[PDB]
RNA sequence: AAGGGCACCACCAGGAGUGGAGCCUGCGGCUUAAUUUGACCAACACGGGAAACCUCACCCGGCCCGGACACGGACAGGAUUGACAGAUUGAUAGCUCUUUCUCGAUUCCGUGGGUGGUGGUGCAUGGCCGUUCUUAGUUGGUGGAGCGAUUUGUCUGGUUAAUUCCGAUAACGAACGAGACUCUGGCAUGCUAACUAGUUACGCGACCCCCGAGCGGUCGGCGUCCCCCAACUUCUUAGAGGGACAAGUGGCGUUCAGCCACCCGAGAUUGAGCAAUAACAGGUCUGUGAUGCCCUUAGAUGUCCGGGGCUGCACGCGCGCUACACUGACUGGCUCAGCGUGUGCCUACCCUACGCCGGCAGGCGCGGGUAACCCGUUGAACCCCAUUCGUGAUGGGGAUCGGGGAUUGCAAUUAUUCCCCAUGAACGAGGAAUUCCCAGUAAGUGCGGGUCAUAAGCUUGCGUUGAUUAAGUCCCUGCCCUUUGUACACACCGCC
């Protein structure tokens, strides 16, 4: 054997806690603080990613760029 | 790997596209008359198909 | 015509079908006194006769096993539905069938007789 | 219907074809259709030559296998109709039959 | 096997509709021939039937390049309480015209 | 050692050769990260093994689990799965990292237990196959002999291709092998039958002679199963039958078994297939979801993807192809085959007529054929008839090498193949050695099939042209039977 590269570290996920990435205020006023994927395959239920320079849809895999 | 490279290599022709219909071998195939059977498997089954020895 | 294959390929394919069916029946009905298979093909439909010794054993509870094998041979080769019928036939003079005697000898040796 | 039909028989053995080409035309004569004679097409000899050994070691012996395919053509011609007249096939296993009309 | 419910139940109901099922051994076949509309790879059904064989609800027969899985009596009630179906609907091989 | 018989894997008389040169290909060796490996008469164009990828088993890297099932943790407040952008990577492998979305009980972690393996062991095995050995050999029952291993049967002789037969006979009666058998070739103007085969005749035509022929000559021009609008089966096809038996004559012979010669006959020996007992540590675990045991099994010896390798070269050997030329090369014209294949389950890849473009390799439209219907009357090559050459390494030979053009493919570099123009190398018949072969045979010569996306210097078949020598022998190499000797029995490659 004697493989020159070390044993590659397989990815472990971040083990995310409860999502809670939306808020309501003064006894209930909805505030979607996440982008909405508008495609039919994404639907109006899922939220989009909030990357520092784009938004990603988990199902629709659409990436909207803001410059 | 994912679906984009697992079976991505073309096998639309060549020796890797054909295997024996019995033993899944890639050597000594008989494609004449659409037989698609290995050389040894044809000797095994040739009585059943109807290929019989006369001379 | 273009839909049907040539006679040479057709006869070769019929022989291949016979051989494949015989191999499957040999591997499936090994303990049931399998002897052989005879297929009678017509354009209307086809009939598969399984020569064996234990017809009551190859036929399951009220024909459950023969129904199962009929469905198997239906699906694997893709006949039109109701165009194949499987009959089980008891052989005569089972001592004259080399297949049955060899299978019984194998069963005896597996059981543990000297 | 005015029909003129063609019946072709093909198999691997000569005994079965000969007895079918006998009994079918005999039934036609007894059922008074005038019979175009049985035409024997040239035999198809499928030859497959293969090394006997499964190993490649030995003295280079080749086993040659043959399949003989024989076929006959019988044209049934009657001034009246044919399909409603003859319906029975009387075909044993091992032989394939195909019935066309003069159009096809 | 990471195969989902949306085709696990499809395979299971195919197996319960008729007492047998035939599968060509090809893990790279893009689509299993029957259940053409369900978009199920052959690998998923092969491993599902292998798992059913392991648990004993189906018996397996292997010809040249094919599997000939036969559903069993232990498979009857396991498919029944998997699919939540009363014991009145039977596979086609179990009861015919009676 | 003797006696008898036999064999072109033996010789004799010969033929063609091989060994000599160039090249192809297979081994060894060398080199290499790897040059994967088996095999050493009975290995070395063998593994149907003509490898760009695949194949692939080898090397350098990178993914995936395609680790069933049982148990225990883990968890819908989320077991866990995918994924855009940047880096990272050969890669547009979310492989990994930053980054957050998304699937939802299918998985994940651990323990047993799988499973897979072109990993090992053919000296653990099955099956197949090769060989002993395609020679004529092999075995029981009862009887006889022998204390017994064993022997007789199964043989002095004659005969045969043959323990094939006649005969002798302590053996009698059998069994396998041989033979018989099946396929094939040669004959049937005898039978059956034919618009997917034809022939003849007739009738329309086309052309020559038309001096004058005229039932003149040619037609693979068109018609007569278009249904009334000819027959027939010689030629083709394929079935049923016949036909050849040493039957007839002469001679030899115990006048038995048989042998030789001749007539009549198509044929007086057509070639194959199958092929006994016993055995080999013969080959294959790289044909198999044939397989025992061992090894490995998540950083994989599983599997997939990328690249390389299997081709690599101071050298040796084997199977072959091309030649060394005038019994020839080139150019043109004329004229002849038979096997057999052809559009696919997966699986994409068929054989091609004709028309147009290009000089060629090819390209583009239009069809036909799942086939005695189309390629196709398979207009093959050698050969034949004319032209040039002129005994020179020459117009022999076409190796090596440069430039360019197409085709197949995802990809042609270490050139896949094909085409064109250039270079024209060794080679002037080959030492010692050595192979194959007896009549449509050797040899010359092309054409199919297998392999095949692209492809044959290989192989398996087919036809075409077509001989010299021989009808014998045991000299060499071996084989069979009997006698004999043996200190061999792993059996003379022994033993000592
Ligand atoms: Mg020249």
């Amino acid at each position: 054997y004697t493989t020159p590269k070390k044993n590659k570290h397989k990815r472990k996920k971040v083990k995310l806690a409860v999502l809670k990435y939306y808020k309501v205020d003064e006894n209930g006023k909805i505030s979607r603080l996440r982008r909405e994927c508008p495609s039919d395959e994404c639907g109006a239920g899922v939220f989009m990613a909030s990357h520092f320079d784009r938004h990603y849809c988990g199902k629709c895999c659409l990436t909207y760029c803001f410059n | 790997g994912h679906q984009q490279l697992y079976w991505s290599h073309p096998r639309k022709f060549g020796q890797g596209s054909r295997s024996c219909r019995v033993c899944s071998n890639r050597h000594g195939l008989i494609r004449k008359y659409g037989l698609n059977m290995c050389r040894q498997c044809f000797r095994q089954y040739a009585k059943d198909i109807g290929f019989i020895k006369l001379d | 015509m273009a839909v049907q294959i040539s006679k040479k390929r057709k006869f070769v394919a019929d022989g291949i079908f016979k051989a494949e069916l015989n191999e499957f029946l040999t591997r499936e009905l090994a303990e049931d006194g399998y002897s052989g298979v005879e297929v009678r093909v017509t354009p209307t439909r086809t009939e598969i006769i399984i020569l064996a010794t234990r017809t009551q054993n190859v036929l399951g509870e009220k024909g459950r096993r023969i129904r199962e094998l009929t469905a198997v041979v239906q699906k694997r080769f893709g006949f039109p539905e109701g165009s194949v019928e499987l009959y089980a036939e008891k052989v005569a003079t089972r001592g004259l069938c080399a297949i049955a005697q060899a299978e019984s000898l194998r069963y005896k040796l597996l059981g543990g007789l000297a | 219907a005015i029909h003129r039909i063609r019946i072709t028989l093909t198999s691997r053995n000569v005994k079965s074809l000969e007895k079918v080409c006998a009994d079918l035309i005999r039934g036609a004569k007894e059922k008074n259709l005038k019979v175009k004679g049985p035409v024997r097409m040239p035999t198809k000899t499928l030859r497959i030559t293969t090394r006997k050994t499964p190993c490649g070691e030995g003295s280079k012996t080749w086993d040659r296998f043959q399949m003989r395919i024989h076929k006959r053509l019988i044209d049934l011609h009657s001034p009246s109709e044919i399909v409603k007249q003859i319906t029975s096939i009387s075909i044993e296993p091992g032989v394939e039959v195909e019935v066309t009309i003069a159009d096809a | 096997m990471l195969m989902p419910k949306k085709n696990r139940i499809a395979i299971y109901e195919l197996l319960f509709k008729e007492g047998v099922m035939v599968a060509k051994k090809d893990v790279h076949m893009p689509k299993h021939p029957e259940l053409a509309d369900k978009n199920v790879p052959n690998l998923h059904v092969m491993k599902a039937m292998q798992s059913l064989k392991s648990r004993g609800y189906v018996k397996e027969q292997f010809a040249w390049r094919h599997f000939y899985w036969y559903l069993t009596n232990e498979g009857i009630q396991y498919l029944r309480d998997y699919l939540h179906l009363p014991p009145e609907i039977v596979p086609a091989t179990l009861r015919r015209s009676r």
